[PDB]
């Protein structure tokens, strides 16, 4: 008025510009993004550890593997498939067959706000488990390393290392709920909700920024091997974010029609 | 002896808006720095006022391709005496289906102030028309045609040299707040109905194209705030 | 800020609350028209 | 009566790492004194910084003795145009198995900074050669003659009065920290291979012995810090 | 390690009462401004001393409309030495069903001071009497006629060119707090009946029309003041 | 006032604790007669 958009920047108008009237009162300011993201928020439920556990594979992987799949939680906002960085998100609709289902995650309504290219956080990890009466234990190591997994005898007792090592552990009441917050540990600098690039220099699947992450939870109860129950038993996983920063912004998911 | 203490009923529950934090478990580590990359996000509203290209259903010759829904106005040449579009203003109404100030609402509860739209033209310079463009809050019936988006609020327009028109409607309401979708299509949450018509007909020399088109932007305005936030829609993940 | 109610004190040092950065040695709009 | 107190979520737990001290259960105790003793640690890497002995596959001629495996390099007469030794940066390959920064760095999550490796001739005195040592950042394939060694990163070196030569390797990244072993091994967790070639040929009088040796030395630098521990490999015990 | 306590008997357990405030679950909001409107409440009191009208049983003639009862009194022609309307103070007696002070004393349990009982006239102006009011404390039977009535607290009243006649029970009592109903009507709980009688006749001139009429109002006076609220009674809802 | 003992102190600042108003920018009776 009479200005032209061609120019790229526009700016607001208000009721002044052409019309008469005054310019009302800003209302509130639940706006300012370190703020708005600080909400509790559970991204999906595990499988329970009891035993020598043992991770899954790389990208191929024939029959007659032997690994416990949806046991681990690799806990980014980004899409997850079997607890290693995929790049899509499934949602496995007709189930029937054979072959196993893949755990899949993804952060649902992280999206729907997210006008962003980069995003800077802490975190904290919120877990809680379904089934009742339930005493259990969890786990955790950091980004751009991987879990150890064996077991050393005590008494005749097979016992697993992972009641014991260097990163924390954590072990519940009964029926209790255990909560930490955890910082950054990632080699990158900031983590991306796109990118280009590759892992390796060649000979790689295009878009999966595999050391931008935060890490994974997985939970385990406090008894020798031998002494395992036949019922399988489930438990969840929630994170908030915290002290976040943002840059460059982008658009939104697509919204229905349809 | 221990100070004595008395456990009140809020005991070992956790509240999801709960103003605290908590011990963390591995502490002591530092960070890359941040300080090159340039851009940074204080309030979201800095991004709310960017334009935006809205969205509207297709004049009916549907096009068999994907999504035939339209950005822009196409102007018929023949007389008629109706507008040439109008919307209402509800927020979840299926022409603010990907504006921002629509799409950072829609998990927003409520919000305050004002809500620019504006037009860009798109035609050959020598075409040349006067197009107006007008607001009425909520009257029983909609109003139609000219007498009525006459007496209400309105701007002519003109085609010159320039390709715009900054168009800001004005925020009269009950009550400061507003909501942001209607459950129940109240005085509350509508505002009555936008169009604009054209004034006197496009006018344009011999052996150049009939029908011109103007796109349409939304914004947020300068009072605009928000508040309150609500869980959000996943129905775009299906 | 946040949403906090630790107008008094916190428990923990900061450096042990959460990381800090290196050492390399009214608000503002976003990219002007020159 | 007693201050009103609420018990968060976190009740009974007690975290592996968490930044406090309990009561204890008897205390005013002495101790024998400590001072006498020389020698203490305040950080692991004023030891990180000592010379260590690397380790390398035989050349083929498997002596059936144990472990034949070499501290050295047997430097061949003949003319031939592929480097004496090549190795990775990974810092769990089987070249770095008992290096100190290996060795303090395989407990460890990641790193930043330099690598000194430093190299010792052992020969008889009369004898004399020219050897060049060569960095190449990662390329597609590997680096090969001397060409390509020769364009990279590289210092020549001659046998003279002492019998060293300190070389560091720089440390160039896309991100400041860098892993410790590469569980895919991606370009944030290799940094290109190293090798040394020789220039000219060795060169020595009669009656004294062919196929001089040099020993290889890995050491951190200045800028070598390291972060973040992680759970250990206890395959050792076995 | 952490400071040492000791929990009381008091756990976790809610009080209806208990003096203090709970964390919220969603903070840092604003509101729509209220200095606007007018006609704040800081008191009830402010609120209890407001004219109401009593509400009494209809004389021998019931009218078979809908809850034959009557706030006003009609006074009789005929000399009769027995009062026009005597009524106790208890505040719930069906006298006292829907004057303010027992409409909020109905849910407290004790008030302490007077209460006003005003009344306005209403007839011709060429009509003229004398009406005296009076009041006494509990004696074995209750005051009947004139000399009982007469000694013990009274005003005789005009009628004139106003309309009214300001009267307040004095506030005689054993405690200083009393009580509000009384499950056993003891003398802590009343305080004897009141009642008012004429005094001469009614004096009017012909073509008037017989026998006026006078309204009732009960009002808080000054030292009214009340405590210690109670349940309350929710036999209007069925 | 209502009923309270927090004569010492509050934990949360008292804009977390409940909202507060805009900038538009011996007691009293309740109407006389003029």
């Amino acid at each position: 008025s009479t200005d032209n958009a061609e120019t790229g920047v526009i700016e607001a108008g208000n009721t002044d510009t052409d019309f008469s009237g005054e310019l009302a009162a800003p209302g509130s300011n639940h706006t300012n993004v370190k703020f708005l993201f600080d909400r509790s928020r559970l991204l999906n439920v595990i499988k329970v550890l009891e035993k020598d556990a043992v991770f899954p594979r790389p990208f191929p992987t024939q029959e007659g593997a032997q690994q416990d799949d949806g046991y681990f939680c690799l806990l980014t906002p980004r899409p997850t498939v079997a607890s290693r960085p995929a790049t899509r998100f499934g949602l496995y609709a007709n189930p029937s067959g054979s072959g196993v289902l893949a755990n899949t995650s993804l952060d649902f309504n992280f999206y729907s706000l997210a006008c962003f290219t980069y995003f800077r956080s802490d975190l904290e990890v919120t877990v809680v488990s379904l089934e009742p009466d339930l005493e259990f234990a969890v786990g955790w190591f950091p980004s751009g390393s991987e879990y150890q997994a064996s077991s050393f005898v005590y008494d005749q007792l097979h016992v697993p290392f992972h009641f014991t090592g260097r990163t924390p552990r954590a072990f519940a009441s009964k029926g209790g709920k255990v909560s930490f917050v955890l910082p950054w540990n990632s080699v990158s600098s900031v983590l991306p909700v796109r990118w280009g690039g590759a892992s390796k220099l060649s000979s790689a699947t295009r878009g999966l920024p595999a050391h931008a992450d935060w890490g994974t939870i997985y939970a385990f109860v406090p008894r020798p091997n031998e002494k395992k129950s036949t019922a399988v038993k489930h438990v969840a996983v929630y994170i908030r974010y915290k002290n976040a920063r943002a840059w460059c912004p982008s658009m939104l998911p697509f919204r229905s029609y349809k | 002896g221990p100070i004595p203490t008395a456990p009140r009923e809020n005991s070992l529950m956790f509240l999801s808006t709960l103003p605290d934090d908590t011990v963390p478990a591995y502490g002591n580590v530092r960070t890359p720095p941040v300080n090159y990359l340039p851009g940074e996000i204080t309030d979201l509203l800095q991004l709310a006022r960017i334009p935006t290209l809205m969205a509207f259903e297709r004049v009916p010759e549907p096009v068999p391709a994907s999504d035939t829904y339209v950005p822009y106005v196409a102007v018929p040449t023949q007389f008629d005496d109706r507008p040439l579009i109008s919307f209402p203003i509800t927020l979840s109404d299926p022409v603010y289906q990907n504006t921002l100030v629509g799409a950072i609402s829609s998990n927003f509860a409520n919000y305050r102030g004002c809500i620019q739209i504006t037009l860009t033209f798109c035609g050959p310079m020598m075409a040349r028309g006067k197009f107006l463009l007008s607001y009425s809050p909520p009257n029983g019936t909609q109003p139609q045609t000219l007498s009525e988006a006459m007496q209400c609020t309105y701007s002519i327009w003109d085609i010159g040299l320039n390709s715009s028109w900054t168009f800001v409607v004005p925020y009269i309401s009950p009550s400061d707040y507003r909501e942001t979708r209607a459950i129940t299509n109240s005085v509350y949450s509508a505002d009555g109905w936008f169009s604009l018509h054209k004034l006197t007909k496009i006018t344009l020399p011999p052996d150049c194209p009939q029908s011109p088109c103007i796109l349409f932007f939304a914004s947020a305005g300068e009072d605009y705030t928000l508040r309150l936030p609500v869980d959000c829609n996943p129905s775009y993940v299906f | 800020r946040g949403n906090n109610g630790n107008m008094t004190f916190n428990y923990y040092a900061n450096t042990y609350q959460n990381s800090v950065d290196f050492s390399t040695s009214i608000l503002n709009p976003l990219g002007y028209l020159k």
